[PDB]
């Protein structure tokens, strides 16, 4: 996880081990340059359904004519008794028909699910 | 006299806009209505051409 | 203070004609170049046409500074201006069209990859080991 | 003022009509020609490069 650029050429880091420190190095494999790591990682995969749609939703999507609303789940922040719900359909879950809620109020937007 | 000179660099970035909202529409006619000035479409002939 | 309701106002001034050509230039935001290093430079016309409708080709400091290459801006100024506000010892600002967008790009002086070789290592579409010995031989 | 629910009907076939009266049912066919003949005759026998001989 994380991804960085050396400053001399601009080109994308890759990692690699030298034998005389024992140090994770992320070196350009273009140029001759090297670097330090700082979190000892290299490829994260994520099988299961860790999407997080509530980070991901755009909080503009409240001002949309064509999706529902409702009165029966108040915002949590501000306190507004409307907001706008709507399912996720992305695949790589095919399921959880659950309910995301955006507060329609101007300068808002906070998503919570339930 | 190919002298290349560095003025300096830009510290504030200004955007201009017209006070007026719906008077400048007719000015923006009148620009377009300019800007169709030379742009050339077919004529109808009432007469064959002998 | 006196800067904090601080009172400015200056007059423009627009020449007609001036011998001078501007233009104006802007670096992406990750090169972090400097410009105390720039001790000489050449702004050349590129030999690769072979005058005016060609691109240019910077060289900083001859082969020991960095080179670089760039194109005009693909979008006309025909309903755009741009005006750069030149400080004078006067105080009046003096308002100048440009003539041009220009945007050269970084690149990096190193042992490069030639087509012919590139073709002769192609046949190892998938199977090259050692990313290093590829540049060792050549 | 606003429609009345019973007067909406009657009005809503008055708008149709009127549509009908001024476009007609062929209009696409007609309008489509006549911008053919209007402009893109012209605009492509502008378009074509000058004859350089
Ligand atoms: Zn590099
Ligand atoms: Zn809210």
């Amino acid at each position: 996880v994380g991804i960085r650029f050396c400053q001399e050429c601009n080109n994308m880091l890759y990692p690699k081990e030298d034998k005389e420190n024992r140090i994770l190095l992320y070196a350009c494999r273009n140029c001759d340059y090297q670097q330090e790591a700082d979190n000892s990682c290299i490829y994260v995969n994520k099988i299961t359904h860790e999407v997080d749609e509530l980070t991901q939703i755009i909080a503009d999507v409240s001002q949309d004519p064509t999706l529902p609303r409702t009165e029966d789940h108040p915002c949590q922040k501000c306190g507004h008794k409307e907001a706008v719900f709507f399912q996720s359909h992305s695949a790589r879950a095919e399921d959880a028909m659950r309910l995301y809620y955006v507060c329609t109020a101007p300068h808002c937007g906070h998503r919570w699910t339930e | 006299s190919d002298k290349l000179s560095l003025e300096g660099i830009v510290v504030q970035r200004a955007e201009c806009r017209p006070a007026a909202s719906e008077n400048y529409m007719r000015l923006k006619r009148l620009q377009i209505e300019e800007s169709s000035k030379p742009v050339r479409l077919s004529q109808q002939l009432d007469k064959v051409v002998t | 203070g006196p800067s904090s309701q601080n009172v400015t106002e200056y007059v423009v001034r627009v020449p007609k004609n001036t011998t001078k050509k501007y233009n104006i230039m802007a670096f992406n935001a990750a090169d972090k170049v400097n410009f105390a290093t720039w001790n000489q430079a050449r702004l050349e016309r590129d030999l690769s046409n072979k005058p005016e409708d060609q691109p240019w080709l910077l060289r900083v400091n001859g082969k020991s500074g960095r080179k670089f290459k760039g194109i005009k801006k693909g979008g006309v100024t025909e309903n755009t201006s741009y005006y750069i506000f030149t400080q004078c010892p006067d105080g009046a600002f003096e308002a100048f069209p440009v003539h041009n967008w220009y945007n050269f790009t970084p690149l990096a002086r190193h042992r490069t990859l030639t087509a012919e070789e590139a073709e002769e290592e192609w046949e190892r579409r998938n199977k090259v080991l050692n990313h290093f010995s590829i540049m060792q031989q050549r | 003022d606003e429609i009345t629910p019973d007067l909406w009907q009657e009005a809503c076939w008055i708008v149709i009509s009127s549509y009908f009266d001024e476009k007609g049912l062929v209009r696409q066919q007609l309008d489509s020609f006549d911008e053919f003949i209007q402009m893109s005759v012209q605009r492509i026998v502008e378009d074509a490069p000058p004859i350089d001989l």
